[PDB]
RNA sequence: AACGAGACUCUGGCAUGCUAACUAGUUACGCGACCGGUCGGCGUAACUUCUUAGAGGGACAAGUGGCGUUCAGCCACCCGAGAUUGAGCAAUAACAGGUCUGUGAUGCCCUUAGAUGUCCGGGGCUGCACGCGCGCUACACUGACUGGCUCAGCGUGUCCUACGCCGGCAGGCGCGGGUAACCCGUUGAACCCCAUUCGUGAUGGGGAUCGGGGAUUGCAAUUAUU
């Protein structure tokens, strides 16, 4: 994988800063603004998760109703349940995402099906 | 614990921080002059506010 | 009788003005000036290679006949007509950098100076170029008649 | 200290709408008849001297109907300024 | 003295119909310099019947929608019109707007009688402002149906349909569908 | 020697001071020529050619006109420069030759002396315009 | 002692000019060299509503004006004249505001 | 059916513009690029030239409508 | 006025066919990759003059074109006139032609679709992606 | 005779007569400038034509001439700012019109502590093979573009924003004025006007749909807020 000529270790291993600079201006927006409570939280429990899990298997379901939460490269490889306002979603981070937002993974709705139309 | 979350919404600015000063409504306000009623309660009291209709 | 700004049409002026700054040989150019619009208002960049001494030739009228003229009149002063898409057509104003650094330009070679009351005025010397500009140009217009 | 509340009396209580209507809204609150009342209030206001008067009294009077009962008396103006 | 436009000359002209001489202007006085008087002859009755002509055939050629506003297109567009027309002809171009007056106005024309859906025409004749007015709107029109796309000026096909309303031909777009009033005018009687 | 007075069309409002002089006549800063629609040219001067250049050539007119349109302006100053040279003839010149100014100025174009009342109206709720509506539909 | 301004603030003009009458009445007989009436642009307060409560209407614009009117006076004269002659003359439905110097 | 008009002059076209535009009365551009088929911006170029030639009278010019008569 | 004798009726360039009894800078905006804008850029760049009609240029001059349009920043084209500012991978500064900007299109579709994400849901399913209201419109080139 | 129509209130048009204005200007005189003028450039006396806004005048079919049981009134002309200013308010009655969702305005029914309550975190009113509706924008030559020349009014404001400086463009920084005829603001708005480039073809007319980037707002923008 590549990132602005950039691969997975040296993404980690890089500063917030040098991480933020690689991003959009619209993820730069979110993040020069500085990242919130309640997601410092979910990014720590998934440090917790991905730190306890087995030599082969991926960490623990972690479970989340913030989609505007963007995706650092530190969540990669780890689950993220995601809200969809119905249902727990289950995402799987890949390398390629890292730029995206956690939510647009999780659908917002059933594709519609159409049918024959009806009289009014 | 509850006590954080009860109010736990910066809610300075929008239409549900914004209400009627008679009805308690946040449907449909004035907020021209710091009027701050909803358009109702307005057109029922414009005689003692001083609002005439000449037009 | 000596033909001072006013009496001239106002459009030989700026084309005489374009030239004349051009031939002097002392002006600052932009690295930029072939590269950009002269407002978000138009398409096209402008097909005359001179719109920087012709713009700075229509600056410097508008600060001669008006004091006082800064950076938010210097973008006041373009008025553009921006259709949007499908969406009906509004009025959009200038370029602040090129308009102010135009008077930024014009405060290095000695024309504008900067008044007490906040905006610019020319100075006697930019005054007397004027004036010189309309001599030569209201004589040539009225001789070759 | 800056405020100073003085009472005084509505001279003529009868050329008052508001002060009538309220004991018209009292007085049906008495629990009294609506045609007895009303005819009473309008004679009273109208012997008062006033050119003319009218009143109008709707909501449930007989039943689940809806019911306006309109008493008319002397002259009235209704458009203009 | 009075000349439009600055070059012509107003008192020359002639008018050689009785029923369009005391209608169509610019011959004593009303001669003007320029066309736009801003003034109301829709004021009262009859009162738009002593505005200049030039005037006239000036207000009807703002007729389709994004000319509406913009009265100064035409003043623009007759000046540059006339100035084509002298060149061609060689005579007073106010001549040329009198002869395309009096030759492009109906004469008879039907008036639909029936029921909605079902045309069946009764012929009738024109009244002299009526003529005027009608004669214009087809100057006007046919211009602009000559001028859509043939990427022709509109004072070089105005000119044209002038001169051509003024000689007699079918050119004109004018002559044609007074040509057509006429001869439904004959089909009913 | 010296008379004001004031034109007026619509929003447009000019101002014109006449004073004994060479006959020079501006308006708000340059000649009568270099005014915006060069088309409207003859419109300006129109009194000036009725009334004759001996009348101009002992009257000195500056001109300020601001307010309302392009056009309304030139009438603005049409009205500025007649209503000018009747209302200078009453006070130091006879009242013959301001009846002689009149009956030239009058039968040509009753603008010079008057202005129109007529402005624009208010459009009001229900429609796009003074008059106009918005469309209806049954079925 | 010089400038002393006074701004009134009305609802309607009946009841201010009166009050502008006697304070320029009142103040020049005492002899005061008085800056009569000056009458600022009248300011409107225009509020177009929707008639009906639920917009079953026709699309009914009910159109409210209220309507301030704003004058200044000024006096050349101590302040105790002044306050006096404001604090003595005094009119319901207008409200007086007093600047100096 | 499609219109091709001449870009950059042709000999044959040249001489027709040459030698007969002069004896035209009234010349508009839209006149000679009707005839000629000739483009408009080489049609409108081409009385440029025939102005900087002598050949041709100016009556009037105003932004895209111009006005030309043969001389005397 | 001018008659020239070599003119070409037909050109090419990029893999595609330019029209140059067009204008100049209007004949090159027929390629992708360039509008008015960026072609007004290109050949004030190539010294190239605008009042030529595109058949009368020389060969070095439709070369001297090609090699300014092939490598944008050495020719100080502005970064900001770049087609792609900075792309996904290599994360460099590259104004894109037709073929490529196909591709690249292509390419950006491919993506969104392995990722699983909503834009390329939306672009698979023949829906428009930026959220339009599609209740009312959005209807034709459907069955 | 009475209500409804009119009258009336609100707005526009008239006033070189009146009442006046340093928080609006004018004329006059000084200084300032560039060739007697041009200048929103700087200050003092002069006044109200301009600019405001009060008082009150003015239009009443009035004057003259035509059509009229010479009656109402209807037409034309003059004298004139105006011979038609545009809105508000709206009777006796009714609709089984819209309004539990504007009301600390309610009569009943239901809900009442795993609440039909309320707050917290997400989703949803925005979804897409389809119909029906207002409305935008265009289909180009009275047009698109590019430069140049001079125009409005109603309102909004503790947020409107003067002038600099950095910024290709959006934007940053800053240093300032105004509770406003004082400061934004001589509110240099759009056509239009004058030159320029385009040349009847999906064209520079038209710009939807998209792929990348910059900047703002906000806790939060992915389901593109802009
Ligand atoms: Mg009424
Ligand atoms: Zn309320």
């Amino acid at each position: 994988f590549t990132y602005r000529g950039v691969d997975l270790d040296q993404l980690l291993d890089m500063s917030y800063e040098q991480l933020m600079q690689l991003y959009s201006a619209r993820q730069r927006r979110r993040l020069n603004r500085g990242l919130r409570r309640k997601q410092h939280s979910l990014l720590k429990r998934l440090r917790k998760a991905k730190k306890e899990a087995p030599p082969m298997e991926k960490p623990e379901v972690v479970k989340t109703h913030l989609r505007d939460m963007i995706i650092l490269p530190e969540m990669v490889g780890s689950m993220v349940g995601v809200y969809n306002g119905k249902t727990f979603n289950q995402v799987e981070i890949k390398p390629e995402m890292i730029g995206h937002y956690l939510g647009e993974f999780s659908i917002t709705y059933k594709p519609v099906k159409h049918g024959r139309p009806g009289i009014g | 614990g509850h006590q954080q979350l009860y109010w736990s919404h910066p809610r300075k600015f929008g239409q549900g921080s914004r209400s009627c000063r008679v009805c308690s409504n946040r449907h449909g306000l004035i907020r021209k002059y710091g009027l701050n009623m909803c358009r109702q309660c307005f057109r029922q009291y414009a005689k003692d506010i001083g609002f005439i209709k000449l037009d | 009788p000596g033909v001072t700004v006013k009496d001239v049409n106002q459009q030989e002026f700026v084309r005489a003005l374009a030239a004349f700054l051009k031939k002097s040989g002392k002006l600052k150019v932009p690295e930029w000036v072939d590269t950009v619009k002269l407002a978000k208002h138009k398409e096209l960049a402008p097909y005359d290679e001179n719109w920087f001494y012709t713009r700075a030739a229509s600056t410097a009228r508008h600060l001669y006949l008006r004091g006082g003229a800064g950076v938010g009149s210097m973008t006041k002063i373009y008025g553009g007509r921006q259709r949007n898409g499908v969406m009906p057509s509004h009025f959009s104003r200038g370029s602040k950098s090129v308009a102010r650094r135009v008077l930024q330009a014009l405060e290095g070679l000695k024309m504008v100076e900067k008044d007490q009351d906040g905006g610019r005025k020319l100075t006697p010397q930019g005054q007397r170029d004027l004036d010189r500009i309309a001599g030569q140009v209201a004589a040539a217009n009225k001789k070759h008649s | 200290g800056s405020v100073e509340l003085y009472a005084e009396k509505v001279a003529t209580r009868g050329l008052c709408a508001i002060a009538q209507a309220e004991s018209l809204r009292y007085k049906l609150l008495g629990g009294l008849a609506v045609r007895r009342a009303c005819y009473g209030v309008l004679r009273f206001i109208m012997e008062s001297g006033a050119k003319g008067c009218e009143v109008v009294v709707s909501g449930k009077l007989r039943g689940q109907r809806a019911k306006s009962m309109k008493f008319v008396d002397g002259l009235m103006i209704h458009s203009g300024d | 003295d009075i000349k439009l436009f600055g070059k012509w000359s107003t008192d020359d002209v002639q008018i050689n119909d009785i029923s369009l001489q005391d209608y169509i202007a610019v011959k004593e006085k009303y001669a003007k310099y320029l066309p736009h008087s801003a003034g109301r002859y829709a004021a009262k009755r009859f009162r738009k019947a002593q505005c200049p002509i030039v005037e006239r055939l000036t207000n009807s050629m703002m007729m389709h929608g994004r000319n509406n506003g913009k009265k100064l297109m035409t003043v623009r567009i007759v000046k540059h019109a006339f100035e084509i027309i002298h060149l061609l002809t060689g005579e007073n171009p106010l001549q040329v707007l009198v002869n395309a007056i009096i030759n492009s106005g109906p004469r008879e024309d039907s008036t639909r009688i029936g029921r909605a859906g079902t045309v069946r025409r009764q012929a009738v004749d024109v009244s002299p402002l009526r003529r005027v007015n009608q004669a214009i709107w087809l100057l006007c029109t046919g211009a602009r149906e000559a001028a859509f796309r043939n990427i022709k000026t509109i004072a070089e096909c105005l000119a044209d349909e002038l001169i051509n309303a003024a000689k007699g031909s079918s050119n004109s777009y004018a002559i044609k569908k007074k040509d057509e009033l006429e001869r439904v005018a004959k089909s009913n009687r | 020697q010296s008379v004001q007075v004031f034109g007026r069309k619509k929003t447009a409002t000019a101002v014109a001071h006449c004073k004994r002089g060479n006959g020079l006549i501006k308006v708000n800063g340059r000649p009568l020529e270099m005014i915006e629609p060069r088309t409207l040219q003859y419109k300006l001067l129109e009194p000036v050619l009725l009334l004759g250049k001996e009348r101009f050539a002992g009257v000195d007119i500056r001109v300020r006109v601001k307010g309302g349109g392009h056009v309304a302006q030139i009438y603005a100053i049409r009205q500025s420069i007649s209503k000018a040279l009747v209302a200078y003839y009453q006070k130091y010149v006879d009242e013959a030759s301001k009846k002689e100014i009149k009956d030239i100025l009058i039968q040509y174009d009753r603008t010079l002396l008057v202005a129109d009342p007529r402005r624009c109206e208010s459009k009001k709720f229900g429609g796009p315009g003074a008059r106009a509506r918005y469309q209806k539909s049954y079925r | 002692i010089h400038r002393i301004r006074i701004t009134l603030t009305s609802r309607n003009v009946k009841s201010l000019e009166k009050v502008c009458a006697d304070l320029i009445r009142g103040a020049k007989e005492k002899n005061l060299k008085v800056k009569g009436p000056v009458r600022m642009p009248t300011k409107t307060l225009r509020i177009t509503t929707r008639k009906t409560p639920c917009g079953e209407g026709s699309k009914t614009w009910d159109r409210f004006q209220m309507r301030i009117h704003k004058r200044l006076i000024d006096l050349h004269s101590p302040s105790e004249i002044v306050k006096q002659i404001t604090s003595i003359s005094i009119e319901p439905g207008v409200e007086v505001e007093v600047t100096i110097a | 059916d499609k219109l091709n008009n001449l870009v950059l002059f042709d000999k044959a076209t040249y001489d027709k513009l040459c030698k007969e535009v002069p004896n035209y009365k009234l010349i508009t551009p839209a006149v000679v690029s009707e005839r000629l088929k000739i483009r408009g911006s080489l049609a409108r170029a081409a009385l440029q030239e025939l102005l900087s030639k002598g050949l041709i009278k100016l009556v009037s010019k105003h932004r895209a409508q111009v006005i030309y008569t043969r001389n005397t | 006025l001018v008659i020239p004798e070599k003119f070409q009726h037909i050109l090419r360039v990029l893999n595609t066919n330019i029209d140059g009894r067009r204008k100049i800078a209007f004949a090159i905006t027929a390629i992708k990759g360039v509008g008015r804008r960026y072609a007004h850029v290109v050949l004030r760049k190539a010294d190239i003059d605008l009042t030529k009609r595109a058949g009368e240029l020389t060969e070095d001059e439709v070369e001297r074109v090609i090699t300014i349009m092939q490598n944008p920043r050495q020719y100080k084209i502005p970064d900001w006139f770049l087609n792609r500012q900075k792309d996904v991978k290599d994360g460099k500064y590259s104004q894109v032609l037709a073929n490529g900007l196909d591709n690249k299109l292509r390419e950006d579709l491919e993506r969104l679709k392995k990722i699983r994400a909503h834009r390329g849901l939306r672009h698979f399913w023949g829906l428009r992606v930026r959220g339009q209201h599609t209740k009312t419109t959005g209807r034709r080139g459907r069955t």
